[PDB]
């Protein structure tokens, strides 16, 4: 995504690029006060994005490479897509001199798209179920586990 | 990842682990007495008709609804028979016509791999019924 | 005038920016020589020029 | 382990090697003497 604005760079998000794990919100807005809520490690209010050439993308942070450790996400606005938040990974550090530094990213699909997708009828192999009737009876569910 | 494999996989993990035989271990004991038998209204012959459990016929109905049937013989396929989509895969097809015979060995590959081909604009809706015709 | 050029990967110079063309997702287009036939294609990545 | 949690304070590449290593099997040595499994090792 070419350009930014109101830029966020984020500390202490647990999921990273494994995508086995993600916090799964109702609304748009729960989206945003949850990552809004974080400690801001960084913000500017316009970034424009020039890692673009082979791909690394990234950022220009005008903090040294200490104090910059705690750095785990950015969220950022863009002109085109309106007030839509764009949720992104902070893949690598690397070196530009001692006093301002290069933070790179990549774009969360999950995060960033998450309510925008539709989920159609597709082949399930592992999902929680409803473990109880109303009755305090047992849901019916005879699959073979093929567990000792 | 293709479509093929991903429902070979699938075919593994809801793999009949065992059939279901209907012979009752109690048969043995069914028949010798004569006044137990006819006093209990047993005469004659009866007809049982039994069918799969309602968890399983859901489970199977909705793999086969998506898949198709096996096949396993050699014919041209069924490309457009249902409304709304059909899934086919092959083995070693042939596909002739007036292609580059790079292209056209491509599409043989897209085949044996297995594809959904759609006939309807909403594509992905599985819920539809998809009947013939 | 294609010039994806190498074997393996074909291109177009589209003048305008890369932020814009993410929607994109396929290609149409007629040739000359072979009348009135459409060519169907992939979008299948978007390279950074200028 | 398999496909194991581990949390803490630390940056997620890290975080995610430290939890493939226990995915992978490994041996906590107590005393100074590794490899020498002649020991006990009864418990406490």
């Amino acid at each position: 995504p070419l350009s930014g604005t109101n830029v966020r760079i984020l500390a202490d998000v647990p999921f990273s690029n494994d995508y086995k794990n993600t916090r799964w919100f109702t609304s748009s807005s729960n989206q945003y006060n949850w990552f809004n809520s974080k400690s801001r490690v960084y913000e500017m209010s316009k970034v424009t994005f020039m890692g673009f050439r082979e791909n690394k993308p990234y950022v220009s942070v005008s903090l040294p490479i200490d104090k910059l450790y705690s750095a785990s996400y950015i969220m950022f606005q863009n002109a085109d897509y309106g007030n839509k938040w764009f949720y992104a990974f902070v893949t690598e550090l690397e070196f530009k001199n001692s006093a301002v530094t290069y933070v790179h990213f990549e774009i969360d699909v999950l995060q960033t798209w998450m309510f925008d997708i539709k989920f159609q009828e597709s082949f399930i192999v592992r999902e929680h179920v409803k473990l109880w009737n109303d009755d305090g009876t047992p849901t019916i569910n005879t699959i073979d586990e093929g567990l000792s | 990842s293709t479509a093929g494999n991903a429902v070979l996989q699938m075919q593994a993990m809801q793999a009949k682990q065992a059939d279901i035989a209907n012979i009752p271990p109690q048969l043995t004991k069914m028949g010798g007495n004569t006044a137990f038998d006819y006093g209990n209204g047993y005469r004659g012959v009866y007809v049982i008709k039994k069918q799969l459990k309602a968890e399983y016929r859901r489970s199977l109905s909705s793999f086969f609804h998506k898949y198709g049937y096996k096949i396993n013989r050699v014919k041209k396929p069924n490309l457009r028979t249902r409304k709304a989509f059909n899934y086919v895969q092959t083995k070693d097809c042939f596909i002739s016509g007036d292609i580059n015979n790079n292209d056209l060995q491509e599409i043989r590959t897209i085949f044996d791999n297995g594809i959904t081909l759609w006939h309807t604009d909403n594509i992905g809706n599985y819920s539809v019924e998809n009947e013939l015709r």
